[PDB]
């Protein structure tokens, strides 16, 4: 599995905006989670999302912390509901990859059966294209152990919903 | 900014104050929430735009009215019996969502101080 | 004169997949949002709880979770089910809801049929026991009626929404 193309569902963007809004989150402070779903093969689909509690730094970006315990005691009771949905990675509002993003998807690595998916969300809804850009960290050792060279691959994607879903966005639009 | 808000200053404890705040360009729900320096925003009263429906914060009930006026797209919050813990910057927001919960509310508008005096007694 | 159940996006949206996943076997889970006035419940939010074929300790457990991300509101009843049933409650589900009532009157038991909701057409339902013991002392019939069903989406929702194709 490399992937190549990723699919996210509605309620995960509902989910993210809602874990956003309810914060109060600042200007300059974003919200962070879990996503999950199925990355096994070269689409990943982002089926579920659950929110995390973060704290960061605004005046240094080396400061963060991640609450372990709460990625693994949610990861419990996700896997108890659907053990199908899987975790994939992780999701922030953005709007713009940040300096420890880096290191903040190293740590999921521990979590994942295979390279964890960055999901930004717009939650500023700006763009008025699509509201989310997706990330797998790539590095490649150049001249043979001299350097290697760390950095995010942006991924294609689409929003895919199945049909309940797509009854439930039908019914709240109309 | 499509809510404005007015009234309000400085009023002495035990005194009234009369908030309005006016919707220049027309949800169906209007309430009124406040902020103090260091607390969060604090629900204070919420209004059905059509039937006038309202409801109050328990901290609030009795003192402070909040009504509404169709024709001149205004809410009110007269506010009775001030204290001293009702000193804060008072918002009003509309959306369609009744109830207590600010981050359910589409839009604010930027707000107006009052201040209920520690000291001086109506 | 008519109190009416306000449920989220998010709360359908989550009622819906977790019906559908279940199928063929009922699901169930906890409704969290708030009680306003007497004409208004609002249902913001949802959780799944497990297969038991009401457990404390996985409820108190995700409450506590919820409550550290911003997701503060209390339980304002319960959702379950119906793959292919229709909406009614069971004599299991009327006492299941009795238990809810002695913590909140106001509770709601909404019902779910994920087999017959269809494009155009939602099958749910929300229900409360009817009042008995009116004339019972402190010291031909139906257990339960419905309550009006409706939707809330902030404007923000609704520019998300727009998204999907």
């Amino acid at each position: 599995l490399q992937h190549e193309k990723v699919t996210i569902a509605p309620l995960v963007l509902l989910s993210a905006l809602d874990h956003y809004e309810r914060t109060q989150t600042k200007e300059n402070k974003r919200c962070v989670g879990v996503i999950l779903g199925d990355a096994n093969s070269s689409t990943i689909r982002v089926t579920n999302s659950f929110a995390l509690p973060f704290e960061e730094d605004e005046k240094n970006s080396d400061v963060w912390f991640l609450d372990h315990n709460y990625i693994e005691n949610m990861n419990e009771m996700c896997k108890k509901i659907n053990a199908k949905e899987k975790l994939i990675g992780w999701y922030h509002s953005g709007p713009k990859l940040r300096a420890s993003d880096l290191k903040i998807n190293e740590l999921f690595k521990k979590y994942t059966q295979n390279n964890p998916l960055l999901l930004i969300v717009d939650v500023k809804q700006q763009g008025v294209g699509l509201p989310t850009d997706a990330y797998v960290a790539i590095e490649q050792v150049k001249d043979d152990g001299t350097s290697t060279e760390k950095t995010f691959l942006h991924l294609p994607c689409t929003i895919e919903a199945e049909e309940a879903e797509e009854i439930g966005v039908e019914h709240l639009l109309r | 900014v499509q809510l404005q808000e007015s009234g309000g200053g400085l009023v002495p404890a035990g005194g009234s104050l009369r908030l309005s705040c006016v919707d220049s360009g027309r949800s169906t729900v209007m309430a009124w929430f406040r902020q103090a320096p260091g607390k969060e925003r604090e629900f204070v009263a919420t209004i059905r735009w059509s039937g006038g429906n309202t409801y109050y914060a328990d901290s609030v009930k009795g003192r402070f009215t909040i009504s509404r006026d169709n024709a001149r797209n205004t809410v009110y919050l007269q506010m009775n019996s001030l204290k001293p813990e009702d000193t804060a910057v008072y918002y009003c927001a509309g959306g369609t969502y009744y109830g207590t919960l600010s981050y359910k509310y589409d839009f604010w508008g930027r707000g107006t101080q009052v201040t209920v005096s520690s000291h001086h007694h109506h | 004169t008519k109190e009416t159940v306000y449920i989220s996006s998010i709360a359908l949206l989550k009622m819906l997949k977790h019906g559908r996943a279940g199928v063929p076997m009922e699901v169930m889970g906890l409704m969290l949002g708030e009680f306003v006035d007497d004409y208004t419940v609002n249902v913001v939010d949802v959780f799944a709880m497990p297969q038991s074929g009401v457990d404390d300790v996985f409820q108190a457990k995700m409450m506590d979770m919820l409550k550290q991300t911003g997701r503060d509101q209390m339980v304002v009843g319960w959702y379950h089910s119906h793959p292919g049933f229709g909406c009614w409650l069971s004599s299991v589900d009327v006492n299941t809801q009795k238990s809810f009532e002695q913590l909140n009157s106001r509770a709601v038991a909404v019902v779910v049929d994920p087999i017959q909701s269809v494009k155009g057409k939602v099958v749910i339902d929300a229900f409360r026991l009817i009042d008995t013991g009116a004339l019972i002392n402190n010291l031909l019939n139906r257990h339960y009626y419905s309550l009006n069903i409706d939707y809330h989406k902030t404007a923000k929702e609704t520019k998300m929404l727009m998204n999907l194709h």
